[PDB]
């Protein structure tokens, strides 16, 4: 009945800037609001209750402010421990939550390094054959995979997933495995994944043909 | 005290 | 100081039962009311039940009333949700949480959560992963780098452990979150980067361990010498 839609989705900023994170109530929830933090395979904490009060032991960097649909969380200045997942609740009907932003170490872009992978020969006596593409140690985090089979784009058929930022160089990775079975797989030779990203001045293309 | 919910808004009573 | 511990978690099929504890410690349990609360990737937070002061007072979710069931034993300062008819959609991190519990200025905010118990519906059996490898081609830059690995493939449930020469080789290691694939089976992959010309020399060995299967598996990844 009330969503909260959080906004950015992600925010990317260094130690010591002032961090500004929005939550909209889809009708007034008037101060009925809380704020959560939480961190990878952690439970999340309470930081603001009642849109404005600072829950005890939570340091006075952290203040909300708002009321009615529109709330903001700021960080006065950020700290390395303060890079985390951030949620909105609201109580005013029922319960709910946003859907978090994601606060996250700004650093230089950085290219992805592309690396095609054609299936194992012990795989295709099973019978089933998956490509994997590899984009290594990449940032900001946002990146296009698309795979052409016989430069025809695929559509459906893999699935990616993508790594923690890394806590030494800040940088992402991402894996994307393409499954087909092998009587489609040998129907068709070359095989790409062409990858779009802002550190690459014009999309990369890396393949190889079926037999080598 | 009893917490109560009505068509979604909370309230405690207290008797 | 307080804590909430929740146990009772695990693989469970579709349409069968399964009862989650939390046990509370550091404060006065039966002075405060206490949710449950629920995670997934897919779509976030979710609150299902609260409980009161009076343990017959409740309320909960419209997608768990009539399904789960929350109770609270205050002798043993242990809540329980009692979860029947479970769906493949009730797969989630399941979260014990107190309620601030201040009737004179908040109340219905978490101030503090447990650790959290994982549970996982699904019609799945457990199944080892195939492990195939991710071979280093034979087409990349001499005096450069290259990247090799290997595919954790269709097993169930989570999680599978990964490591590489038994742990001796660590730096420029990424293991991927796995994946769930349509077939209901997990699917992962674990990468490492090393020198080029280092390839044909060096020995390199993933060592995958399924322990809910009892799978271990070292695999040797080799050079495609096109
Ligand atoms: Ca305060
Ligand atoms: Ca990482
Ligand atoms: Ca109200
Ligand atoms: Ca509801
Ligand atoms: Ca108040």
């Amino acid at each position: 009945e009330l969503t909260l839609t959080q906004s950015p989705a992600t925010l990317s900023l260094s130690p010591g800037e002032r961090a500004t994170l929005s939550c909209r109530a889809s009708q007034s929830v008037s101060s009925y609001l809380a704020w959560y933090q939480q961190k990878p395979g952690q439970a999340p904490r309470l930081l603001i209750y009642d849109a404005s009060n600072r829950a005890t032991g939570i340091p006075a960097r952290f203040s909300g402010s708002g009321s009615g649909t529109d709330f903001t969380l700021t960080i006065s200045s950020l700290e390395p421990e303060d890079f985390a997942v951030y949620y909105c609740q609201q109580r005013s009907n029922w319960i709910t939550f946003g859907q978090g932003t994601r606060l996250e170490i700004k650093r230089t872009v950085a290219a992805p390094s592309v690396f095609i992978f054609p299936p194992s020969d012990e795989q295709l006596k099973s019978g089933t054959a998956s490509v994997v593409c590899l984009l290594n140690n990449f940032y900001p985090r946002e990146a296009k995979v698309q795979w052409k089979v016989d430069n025809a784009l695929q559509s459906g058929n893999s699935q990616e997933s993508v790594t923690e930022q890394d806590s030494k160089d800040s940088t992402y990775s991402l894996s994307n495995t393409l499954t087909l079975s092998k009587a489609d797989y040998e129907k068709h030779k070359v095989y790409a994944c062409e990858v779009t990203h802002q550190g690459l001045s014009s999309p990369v293309t890396k393949s190889f043909n079926r037999g080598e | 005290c009893q917490l109560i919910n009505t068509n979604g808004s909370w309230h405690i009573n207290c008797k | 100081e307080v804590q909430l511990l929740e146990s009772g978690g695990g693989v469970v099929q579709p349409g069968r039962s399964l009862r989650l504890s939390c046990t509370a410690s550091g404060f006065t349990f039966n002075n405060y009311g206490m949710h449950w609360v629920r995670q997934t990737p897919g779509k976030g937070l979710e609150w299902l039940a609260v409980i009161w002061f009076d343990e017959n007072n409740k309320y909960y979710a419209d997608s768990v009333r009539g399904r789960f069931t929350i109770s609270r034993d205050n002798s043993k300062n242990t809540l329980f949700l009692q979860m029947n008819s479970l769906k493949t959609e009730d797969t989630a991190m399941y979260y014990c949480a107190r309620d601030i519990s201040l009737v004179r200025d908040a109340f219905i905010y978490f101030d503090f959560w447990g650790l959290g118990t994982l549970v996982t519906v699904s019609s799945a059996s457990t199944k080892g992963p195939s492990v195939f490898p991710l071979a280093p081609s034979s087409k990349s830059t001499s005096g450069g780098t290259a990247a090799l690995g290997c595919l954790v493939k269709d097993y169930f449930p989570e999680p599978v452990t990964v490591s590489w020469n038994s742990g001796a080789l660590t730096s420029g290691v990424h293991t991927f979150p796995a994946v769930l694939q349509s077939s209901g089976l997990y699917s992962l992959s674990s990468v490492v980067t090393v020198p080029s010309s280092s390839l044909g020399t060096q020995t390199y060995i993933c060592n995958v361990n399924h322990k809910p299967s009892n799978t271990k598996v070292d695999k040797k990844v080799e050079p495609k010498s096109c």
